[PDB]
RNA sequence: UUGACCUCAAAUCAGGUAGGAGUACCCGCUGAACUUAAGCAUAUCAAUAAGCGGAGGAAAAGAAACCAACCGGGAUUGCCUUAGUAACGGCGAGUGAAGCGGCAAAAGCUCAAAUUUGAAAUCUGGUACCUUCGGUGCCCGAGUUGUAAUUUGGAGAGGG
RNA sequence: GUUCUUUGUAAAGUGCCUUCGAAGAGUCGAGUUGUUUGGGAAUGCAGCUCUAAGUGGGUGGUAAAUUCCAUCUAAAGCUAA
């Protein structure tokens, strides 16, 4: 809303804003990135070191789908059974019947193992498996099967 | 039948039979005109190959193309511009002599189609091309479904607009990685990658 | 023009920018328009489903091959094991893609049994008969629709025999990282003169 | 070729049941085609050698398969077609006087 | 023997002596044509003659 | 001497066709510089403006010498994404796609290369008649240096 | 929808057995030059020089030799939304 720009507020004063002695110019400085290593090095270098150069190697023709791999920590690992079912599977801690959870459908390629689980086995299906989440998940009586 | 031999005899260019054959034939032309109706096609098999069938409405014409590179028509090779624009005698003029060839033919049998053409000859100085045209005013070709479609007006000049095999190769009209530039039009391919496409609900 | 601590854009503007914007105004009429030709299409070809069935099939690129998706056409040996040659089943309805191949047992029989029900859920109309109008029913896709397979049931027994999965994905990778190296060792350590 | 089960290693990927497609006609695009080899056969003996084909079988002949493969390197396009070409020379040459 | 594109009948010799089928090159596809009721004919061939 | 054939001509020969306009969009060719880089030459502007040739109601593209590397997808086009990303770049200023995924729309195909060889089965034209976007008969001609039928790789063909 | 037609022992599809299975050349590809591309030991295009093969050929985004594999089938053509 226009009404509301400090344009209106300017009405009347001369310079708007702008300043008398160092004007509203074109392009004082530049346009864009212009002068990033000669005069504007200062604010470069502070908030944007390492702007300037090559870092590492090339990757011609990358595919981000070769690299997918959403990753869900242990923390969660129950979020992806119903919350009707989650209730009777926490309650009845048995080795047999532990309830299966497909992590990759649920859309993730490696479970890691940021948090602790409750003591309950569950089988957890994961196409890759930190080895702190494969351990706090055998500690728990479960198990991880591999998938692809 | 006699086609498959002469597309395998074809393709031994540098035999004696044919170099004999390409000499006398290479004089020939140039003693003809540089674009001039062709009686029968030199190459029946290559004509059947592309398209070509012996019945009235479809006409061969020989034309002759001067070789070499594209030298920039500017005065004096001066072109008044940044040095990266100074080049007059290296500029490779980004459509074939096959592609000039047949834009000549048709304009001169501007009542024809230019359906196809081939490489027939060359010597130092000139390339031989016959290009192999349909009628689309003849009964013949009017009727017999096979080849009406060259009588719609949307075929008009094909070779002009870059239709014909020679004009899908220099567009570079190919499917793969190697032509996203020009897959579906390189000018078309442009303005769509340099559209700004604003929503009503921005997003 | 490096001003205050802000992040670097990179705004592709520098060329006549102004001469290509396309502004969606048209986005509602063009839906009339897309609803309207749907609605004489469906009126103008004989009462059918207004799109071809299309066969269940696997995405590629394992970001997504976890999914099932509708793909192109009925393979030709799917078609076959259907009953049916490619021409008619064009002709009732069926796409068919030649280029698609089965390698997979699971989509084959999934794509055999929908074109199955297929045949047992469509009424074709004699060429000259009477076949009285049996109600256009407009999508072959919501009729049937594809379903994702299931994997595994929702609770099994822990069968756990101490194999350290994350030891088995490191051997794995390993033995590939490896593979090559030892065997032209082993070639070298066959030189018996 | 069957795969593993799991997501890394050498043969990676799901375990799906195998079908082994029919094979496509395509594939055989350069097929054997008696036709074809009589055709070739015959216009080889009529058209004789191409003179670079000439200098490659002198060279099979009197400075060696190597010197030959390079120049055929040189004429030709590739390597492959190179060796190619220097094998369809020595047959030629086998088939000469040196049955 | 009058054939203007002549790679059309160069290798008819050397096919009828692959072949053992006799083989004349006789002046005039004129005359061929005449024998076969055409313009001309370039080639004129006896599969079977009576008896 | 006569009759062809091939090639090439001529006719105010019979019948047709092309040009020019428009040119918003479309298919190509040709092609800058201002500009930005706080100078400037590579770069940028821009594979743009100007110039030239050629279409349609759309054009072009289009049924893979594709994408992929998967448990594989499956013509083309367009949208949302991918993605201001991989990459390019006095690696400076700047530039910058594609595969997957969701959707709109969906549609598939045909020639060449085959001996009809127990039958050029093919076709333009002229003419007479008719039920005239054409049909039949007749007659020239085209065409075997190949016009029909049959096959197009998904196949398919010859035999039982 | 109604009615004269009746196409045609013509045409097409389908199983099994067997023999085959033709598939495009100054083109692909290569060198070099220029242009162009995000395409980087070279993305396309074009000129010149060289110039293929048929269990071949193209592609598989780092040049090369070797060994495999995968995927298509170019150098001819039509097609609505
Ligand atoms: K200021
Ligand atoms: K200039
Ligand atoms: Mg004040
Ligand atoms: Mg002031
Ligand atoms: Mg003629
Ligand atoms: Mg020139
Ligand atoms: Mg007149
Ligand atoms: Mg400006
Ligand atoms: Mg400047
Ligand atoms: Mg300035
Ligand atoms: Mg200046
Ligand atoms: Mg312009
Ligand atoms: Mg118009
Ligand atoms: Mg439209
Ligand atoms: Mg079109
Ligand atoms: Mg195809
Ligand atoms: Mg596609
Ligand atoms: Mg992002
Ligand atoms: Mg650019
Ligand atoms: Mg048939
Ligand atoms: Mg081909
Ligand atoms: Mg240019
Ligand atoms: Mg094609
Ligand atoms: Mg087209």
């Amino acid at each position: 809303p226009s009404r509301f720009t400090k344009t209106r507020k300017h009405r009347g004063h001369v310079s708007a804003g702008k300043g008398r002695i160092g004007k509203h110019r074109k392009h004082p400085g530049g346009r864009g990135m212009a002068g990033g290593q000669h005069h504007h090095r200062i604010n470069m270098d502070k908030y944007h070191p390492g702007y300037f150069g090559k870092v590492g190697m090339r990757y011609f023709h990358k595919q981000q789908a070769h690299f997918w791999k959403p990753v869900l920590n242990l923390d969660k690992l129950w979020t992806l059974i119903p919350e009707d079912k989650r209730d009777q599977y926490l309650k009845s801690a048995s080795k047999e019947t532990a309830p299966v959870i497909d992590t990759l459908a649920a859309g993730y390629g490696k479970i890691l193992g940021k948090g602790r689980i409750p003591n309950v086995p569950v089988i957890v299906k994961a196409r890759f498996v930190s080895k702190l989440a494969e351990e706090k998940i055998r500690a728990a009586g479960g198990v991880v099967e591999l998938i692809a | 039948g006699a086609y498959k031999y002469l597309e395998e005899l074809q393709r031994k260019k540098q035999s004696d039979v044919l170099r004999f054959l390409q000499r006398v034939r290479v004089w020939e032309y140039r003693q003809k005109n540089v674009i001039h109706r062709a009686a029968r096609p030199t190459r029946p098999d290559k004509a059947r190959r592309l398209g070509y069938k012996a019945k009235q409405g479809f006409v061969i014409y020989r034309v002759r193309v001067r070789r070499g590179n594209r030298k920039r028509p500017v005065p004096k090779g001066a072109t008044y511009g940044k040095p990266t624009n100074q080049g007059v005698n290296e500029l490779k003029y980004q459509r074939s002599l096959r592609a000039t060839a047949e834009e000549r033919v048709g304009r001169r049998a501007a009542n024809l189609r230019v359906l196809n053409s081939y490489w027939v000859n060359q010597d130092s100085t000139y390339k031989y091309f016959e290009v192999i045209l349909v009628d689309p005013q003849h009964k013949a070709i009017r009727r017999d479904a096979r080849y009406n479609w060259i009588c719609d007006p949307v075929h008009k000049h094909r070779e002009a607009r870059g239709l014909t095999a020679t004009g899908k190769k220099s567009r570079g009209i190919n499917k793969g990685h190697k032509f996203n530039n020009t897959k579906a039009g390189r000018r078309k391919t442009w303005k769509r990658q340099n559209t700004l496409s604003l929503w009503r609900y921005r997003k | 023009a490096i001003s205050k601590n802000l992040p670097i854009l990179k705004n592709h503007f520098r060329k006549h920018w102004q001469e290509r914007v396309k502004v969606h105004f048209d986005q509602a009429g063009k839906k009339v328009s897309r609803r309207n030709a749907r609605a004489t299409r469906a009126a103008k070809i004989a009462p059918r489903p207004l799109d071809l069935l299309r066969p269940v099939v696997r995405a590629p690129t394992v970001k997504y091959n976890r999914k099932v998706r509708a793909g192109r056409g009925f393979t030709l040996a799917e078609v076959k094991a259907a009953g049916l040659t490619a021409a008619y089943a064009r002709t009732i309805g069926i796409a068919v893609d030649h280029r698609r191949q089965n390698r997979n047992q699971e989509i084959f029989d999934a794509n055999v049994q929908r074109l199955k029900e297929y045949q047992s859920k469509i009424i074709v109309f004699p060429r000259n008969g009477k076949a009285p109008e049996a109600e256009q029913v407009l999508s072959a896709a919501a009729t049937f629709p594809i379903a994702q397979p299931a994997t595994d049931v929702e609770a099994r027994a822990v069968q756990d025999n101490g194999e350290s999965a994350f030891r088995t994905l490191r051997l794995a990778r390993s033995e590939k990282k490896f593979r090559g190296i030892r065997e032209k060792r082993a070639r070298e350590k066959a030189e018996a003169e | 070729t069957v795969k593993t089960g799991i997501a890394i290693g050498l043969n990676k990927g799901k375990k799906v049941t195998s079908m082994t497609p029919a094979p496509k006609i395509s594939y055989k695009k350069g097929a054997a085609s008696n036709r074809t080899k009589f055709v070739r056969s015959l216009v080889r003996e009529i058209a004789g050698l191409s003179p670079y084909e000439r200098r490659l079988i002198d060279l099979i002949r009197n400075s060696g398969e190597k010197r030959a493969r390079k120049v055929a390197k040189k004429r030709l396009g590739s390597f492959t077609r190179a060796k190619a070409k220097v094998e369809e020379m020595n047959n030629i040459i086998a088939a000469s006087r040196r049955h | 023997n009058d054939v203007d594109p002549i790679e059309l009948v160069v290798f008819l010799p050397a096919l009828c002596k692959k072949m053992g089928v006799p083989y004349a090159i006789v002046k005039g596809k004129a005359r061929l044509g005449t024998l076969v009721n055409q313009k001309t004919s370039a080639v004129a061939a006896l599969t079977e003659v009576r008896a």
